[PDB]
C-alpha cells in the first residue's frame, strides 16, 4: 500500500478503504457449523471434564460433540496461525493462511468422512451377508 | 470422527511445513482433541489411513522414495480440492508425476513458453492431466482455473478461460511445480494451491538415515515396523479377500459333505490367519516397547547424519568450489552402511554402530577434504569432531568453551591489562 | 511518499503557500455554519447544532493526535473526513422528520464509525474508537437516553423502509438470506454464510454503491469474500459487475480498449457499472 498510494494517489481521494480483517473466531465457528451440517457428529455419549473453548460466547453449555468438532476445527486454525508466528519468530520464510484454507480444510473433513463412513458400512453390511449365507450353509449341513 | 478430522486437518493445512513442523502440528492437534476428549484412536499412522496398499506400492513402482514426506506428498497429490504446488530443489517428484499420469497422457508445459495457452487449451478441452513447472513467473490466466469458477448454469459446464469460454472436461486435472527449494509466492496464488513441499530438512535427513539403518541394521524391527503398520486394516484388506473367497467357496461347493477337506483347508486358513492377527494386536503392547528403544538406539547416528550433510551443504560459505549435493551424502551414507570393509566380520549390534558412526565420520573427512584447499582440511575436521561431541554422552557439551573460544575473545574491556609478570606481554595480557 | 522535492531552478520561479490543517476554533466555524444549515429541517434540535460540532471536532482532533501514519500508511485524516461525515448525516436527515437528539446522536455515531473505524487494522484500535466515541458522546451530551447505542451493532440500511432508517441485526440478516436466494438463482450456487462482519462489509459496500462517485479499495486476505461480496451487493443495487481478465500477454492498449468498453457502457445505455480489479488484475503501471 505505501508504494500503492505513490503511484496513484486518487486511492486514498476517491476510494473509500475498507479494511478486511481476517475470520474472526466467530466467523469461523460460524463456517464451520454451517458446513458441518450434512454431516452425522451427533454421539448420544459424550462427557465434557474440562474447559477449552475458542469461540468464548454462544453455546458454552456441555455440547453435543458437534460443537466440539466445530471449536477443534477453528482451534486448527487457531494453531496453525500460531505456528506461522513462531516459525517467523524463530526464523523466517512463513506463509499466509487465508480463510480459503480454512474451506479447503472443512471441505476435506466433509469429504474423508463420507468416505471412511461409507466404507466401514459398506463392510458391515458385507460381514452381515456372510453370516447370513453360513446361517444357510449351517441349514444344508441338519438337512 | 475425530480421526478423519485430524487426517483432514493434515491433508488440507500442512504440506509446506517440514516433517518436523507437520509432526508438531498434529501432536498438538492430537493433544487438544483427547483433551477435549474427542475420540480418536491413537498410535495413528497418516500414511496408511489415507492409503491403501496397491496405491502406495503402485507409487514406488513409478520412482518414489521410500521416505514418510514422499509417502504423505503423494497422499496430498491423490486426493486434493485446490491443485497441488510442487516444491522440489530436485526432480523426484516431477518424475513421480509424470509416472502417475502416463496412462492419462499428461503434457509437460511450462509458463516461460510461448504456447502455454495453446498447450493448455487443448489439455482442458481434451480432459488430460497438465504439468505447468516454472511457478516463479505464475501466469495470471490460471485464476480461473485455480477458483473453479466455472459457471455450471449454463447447459455445458463451460469456464470464461480468457475472453473466450471454454468447456471444462471433468478430467482436466493441473499441476503447479517449481525447481526452487524456498522462495516467496503471492497469497493471492497461495490460497489457490495445495503446497506440497518435497524439501529437504534437518529432520528429513535423521528420518531417512534412521530408516535405512533400521532397515540395513537389525532387519527384524524394521520387518516388525512393517508388520505393525500393516496392522491398519490392510491386514483387514487379506482379512476380507478371505472372507469372500470363502464365500464364494461356499456356492461353489453347494454344501458338499462327502468332499468337506475343500471347505476345511479354507476355514483352517482362516482360523490360523485370525490367530496371527490376534497375535500381532496383543503384541501392540510389547512392540513400540522394543522398537522405541531400537529406534531411540540409532538415532545419534541419525542426528549426526543431518548435521554432517548440513554442514557440508553450508560449506558453500567457506568457499565457492565447495558444492555438495544430497546424492553425494547419500552414496557417502550408502558407502558407510552397504559396503563398509570394516562390517565383515562383526556381528554385535552394539559394536556395529560404534564401527558405523567412526567410519561415517571418516568416510565423510576423507571424500569432503579431497575436494578441499589444504587449509579448511582442520576447520572440516574439527567441525566434525565438535559434531561427535554432541553425538557422544560421556561428557558435556562444553557449549560455553566453544562459544568462548570463536568469539568471547572479542568481550571489550580495559580493566587490569597491564602486564603483572616480566614473562608476558599486553596482547597476552 | 511518492512526493519528489522540486528543483531549486524551478523553485525560485514559484513562491510556495503552506496550507495547514484548520485548528480546532477553525475546523469549529467551518462546519457549525454547516450543522446550523443542515438542521434546518428538524426546529426541534436548532439548540443541539452547537455540541454536536463541538463533539464532531472533539472526536476528530482526538483521532487525529494518535494513529497516525506512522503506524499505517493509510491513516490520512484531513476536513475531508469532516466533509463526508456532515453529508452522511445530512443525508440521513434528507425524508426523515421529527428525529429526537438519540436518533440525530445515532446518524452521528454510525458516521463516525463508517469513517474513522472502519478503516483501522487492528481490533484495539476498533474497541478504541468505539470507547471514545461512546465517552465523547456521553460528555457532549450528558442528557441522553441508551437510545444512542443500543447494541453496538449500529446498523444503517434503506433496504427495509424507503427511507434511510437504522435496522436491526436478526432483520437485516434475514433478508440478506431472502435476497441470496435468488441471487444463488441467479449464479454463485456456493453457501455464503451470514456473520456479523459480512452484513456490515456488505451495508458498507452498499452505502458507497449509493453515492454517484463511490469507489472502493477493499484490502484484507485473500478469500476474506472481498470479490464475492463485491458482486452480491453489486447485483443487489443493479449494477453490472465488469472484471478485466487479466493474462501475460495482456498489454497496455488491451487495457485501454477495456477502458473504453468500460466507459461506453457507463455513460451511453446509461448502464451502471461495478468494474472491480484485484492487485493480481495489475500488471503495469500505466
Ligand atoms: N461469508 C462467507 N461464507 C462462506 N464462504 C465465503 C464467505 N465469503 C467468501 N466465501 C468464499 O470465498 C470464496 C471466494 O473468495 P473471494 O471473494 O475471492 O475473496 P477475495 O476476493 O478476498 O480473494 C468463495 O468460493 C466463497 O465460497
Amino acid at each position: 500500500l505505501k508504494d500503492r498510494a505513490a503511484t496513484s494517489p486518487a486511492l486514498f481521494n476517491r476510494c473509500v478503504l475498507n479494511w478486511f480483517g481476517d475470520w474472526s473466531t466467530e466467523a469461523l465457528y460460524q463456517v464451520g457449523k454451517e458446513f458441518t451440517s450434512k454431516m452425522d457428529l451427533e454421539k448420544p455419549n459424550y462427557i465434557v471434564p474440562d474447559y477449552m473453548p475458542v469461540v468464548y460466547d454462544k453455546l458454552p453449555q456441555p455440547p453435543s460433540h458437534r460443537e466440539a468438532i466445530v471449536n477443534s476445527c477453528v482451534f486448527v486454525h487457531q494453531t496453525l496461525h500460531q505456528a506461522n508466528a513462531r516459525l517467523a519468530k524463530r526464523g523466517g520464510r512463513t506463509m499466509a493462511i487465508t480463510p480459503r484454507h480454512y474451506l479447503d480444510f472443512i471441505n476435506h473433513y466433509a469429504n474423508l468422512f463420507h468416505e471412511k463412513r461409507s466404507e466401514l458400512e459398506e463392510q458391515q453390511m458385507h460381514l452381515n451377508v456372510g453370516l447370513r449365507k453360513i446361517k444357510e450353509t449351517v441349514d444344508q449341513v441338519e438337512e | 470422527a475425530g480421526d478423519c478430522l485430524l487426517s483432514a486437518a493434515f491433508i488440507a493445512y500442512a504440506g509446506y511445513f517440514d516433517q518436523q513442523m507437520r509432526q508438531n502440528l498434529f501432536t498438538t492437534w492430537s493433544h487438544h482433541l483427547q483433551q477435549a476428549n474427542i475420540q480418536f484412536r491413537t498410535d495413528i499412522a497418516r500414511t496408511e489411513y489415507l492409503s491403501n496398499a496397491d496405491e502406495r506400492l503402485r507409487w514406488q513402482a513409478s520412482s518414489l522414495p521410500a521416505d514418510d514426506l514422499c509417502t504423505e506428498n503423494a497422499i496430498m497429490l491423490k486426493r486434493f480440492n485446490r491443485y497441488p504446488l510442487i516444491i522440489d530443489p530436485s526432480g523426484q517428484a516431477t518424475e513421480f508425476i509424470m509416472n502417475e499420469y502416463k496412462d492419462r497422457k499428461i503434457t509437460r508445459t511450462s509458463f516461460l513458453d510461448d504456447a502455454f495457452r495453446k498447450n493448455l487449451e487443448s489439455a482442458l478441452r481434451f480432459g488430460n492431466p497438465l504439468l505447468v513447472q516454472d511457478v516463479e513467473s505464475y501466469d495470471p490466466v490460471l485464476n480461473p482455473v485455480l477458483n473453479r469458477e466455472v459457471r455450471r448454469t449454463g447447459g455445458r459446464v463451460l469456464i470464461t478461460l480468457g475472453d473466450q469460454d471454454i468447456d471444462l472436461s471433468p478430467s482436466f486435472v493441473i499441476f503447479l511445480s517449481t525447481r526452487d527449494p524456498t522462495v516467496e509466492f503471492p497469497p493471492d496464488l497461495c490460497s489457490r494451491v495445495t503446497f506440497v513441499n518435497f524439501t529437504v530438512t534437518r529432520s528429513s535427513l535423521q528420518s531417512q538415515c534412521l530408516n535405512e539403518v533400521l532397515k540395513a541394521e537389525r532387519p527384524d524391527v524394521d520387518e516388525k515396523r512393517s508388520d505393525l503398520l500393516k496392522l491398519q486394516g490392510e491386514f483387514q484388506l487379506r482379512l476380507r479377500q478371505l472372507e469372500k473367497s470363502l464365500l464364494q467357496a461356499l456356492n461353489e461347493v453347494k454344501g458338499r459333505i462327502l468332499d468337506d477337506d475343500t471347505i476345511i483347508t479354507t476355514l483352517e486358513n482362516l482360523k490360523r490367519e485370525a490367530a496371527e492377527v490376534t497375535r500381532k494386536v496383543e503384541e501392540t503392547d510389547i512392540v513400540m516397547q522394543e522398537v522405541e528403544t531400537v529406534s531411540q538406539q540409532y538415532l545419534p547416528l541419525s542426528t549426526a547424519c543431518s548435521s554432517i550433510y548440513f554442514t557440508m551443504e553450508s560449506l558453500k560459505q567457506i568457499h565457492f568450489l565447495y558444492q555438495y549435493s544430497l546424492q553425494f551424502f547419500l552414496d557417502i551414507y550408502h558407502n558407510v552402511l552397504y559396503e563398509n570393509p570394516n562390517l565383515k566380520g562383526v556381528t554385535d549390534h552394539t559394536q556395529r554402530l560404534s564401527i558405523i558412526t567412526k567410519d561415517l565420520f571418516q568416510v565423510a573427512f576423507n571424500r569432503v577434504a579431497r575436494g578441499m584447499l589444504h587449509q579448511d582440511h582442520i576447520t572440516f575436521a574439527m567441525l566434525l569432531a565438535r559434531i561427535k561431541l554432541k553425538g557422544t554422552v560421556g561428557e558435556p557439551t562444553y557449549d560455553a568453551e566453544f562459544q568462548h573460544f570463536l568469539r568471547g575473545n572479542e568481550i571489550v574491556l580495559s580493566a587490569g591489562s597491564t602486564p603483572r609478570i616480566q614473562g608476558l606481554t599486553v596482547e597476552q595480557a | 511518499p511518492g512526493r519528489k522535492p522540486l528543483s531549486h531552478r524551478f523553485l525560485r520561479h514559484v513562491p510556495v503557500v503552506y496550507v495547514d490543517y484548520p485548528g480546532p476554533a477553525s475546523l469549529t466555524q467551518i462546519y457549525g455554519t454547516f450543522n446550523r444549515a443542515m438542521l434546518r429541517l428538524i426546529p426541534s434540535l436548532r439548540t443541539y447544532a452547537e455540541p454536536l460540532t463541538a463533539a464532531m471536532v472533539e472526536f476528530y482532533t482526538m483521532s487525529q493526535e494518535r494513529f497516525t501514519q506512522d503506524t499505517q500508511p493509510h491513516y490520512i485524516y484531513s476536513p475531508r473526513e469532516m466533509t463526508r461525515w456532515v453529508r452522511g448525516i445530512f443525508e440521513a436527515l434528507r425524508p426523515l422528520e421529527t428525529l429526537p437528539v438519540e436518533g440525530l446522536i445515532r446518524i452521528w455515531a454510525h458516521e463516525a464509525l463508517r469513517l474513522f473505524q472502519d478503516r483501522l487494522v487492528e481490533d484495539e484500535e476498533r474497541r478504541w474508537t468505539d470507547e471514545n466515541i461512546d465517552t465523547v458522546a456521553l460528555k457532549h451530551f450528558p442528557n441522553i437516553d441508551r437510545e444512542k447505542a443500543m447494541s453496538r451493532p449500529i446498523l444503517y440500511s434503506n433496504w427495509l423502509s424507503k427511507d434511510y432508517i437504522p435496522v436491526d441485526q436478526e432483520e437485516l440478516r434475514d433478508y440478506v438470506k431472502a435476497r441470496l436466494k435468488v441471487f444463488y438463482e441467479e449464479e454463485l450456487d456456493v453457501p455464503l454464510v451470514l456473520f456479523n462482519e459480512v452484513l456490515d462489509h456488505v451495508l458498507r459496500i452498499d452505502r458507497i454503491f449509493r453515492q454517484p462517485q463511490g469507489h472502493l479499495l477493499l484490502i484484507g486476505v485473500s478469500g476474506a469474500g472481498k470479490t464475492t461480496l463485491s458482486r452480491f451487493v453489486a447485483w443487489m443495487n443493479g449494477l453490472s459487475v465488469y472484471q478485466i481478465k487479466v493474462h501475460r500477454k495482456y498489454t497496455g492498449e488491451d487495457f485501454d480498449e477495456d477502458l473504453r468498453t468500460v466507459l461506453r457502457r457507463s455513460g451511453c445505455k446509461n448502464e451502471k457499472i461495478a468494474f472491480i480489479m484485484d492487485e493480481s488484475n495489475v500488471l503495469d503501471s500505466g
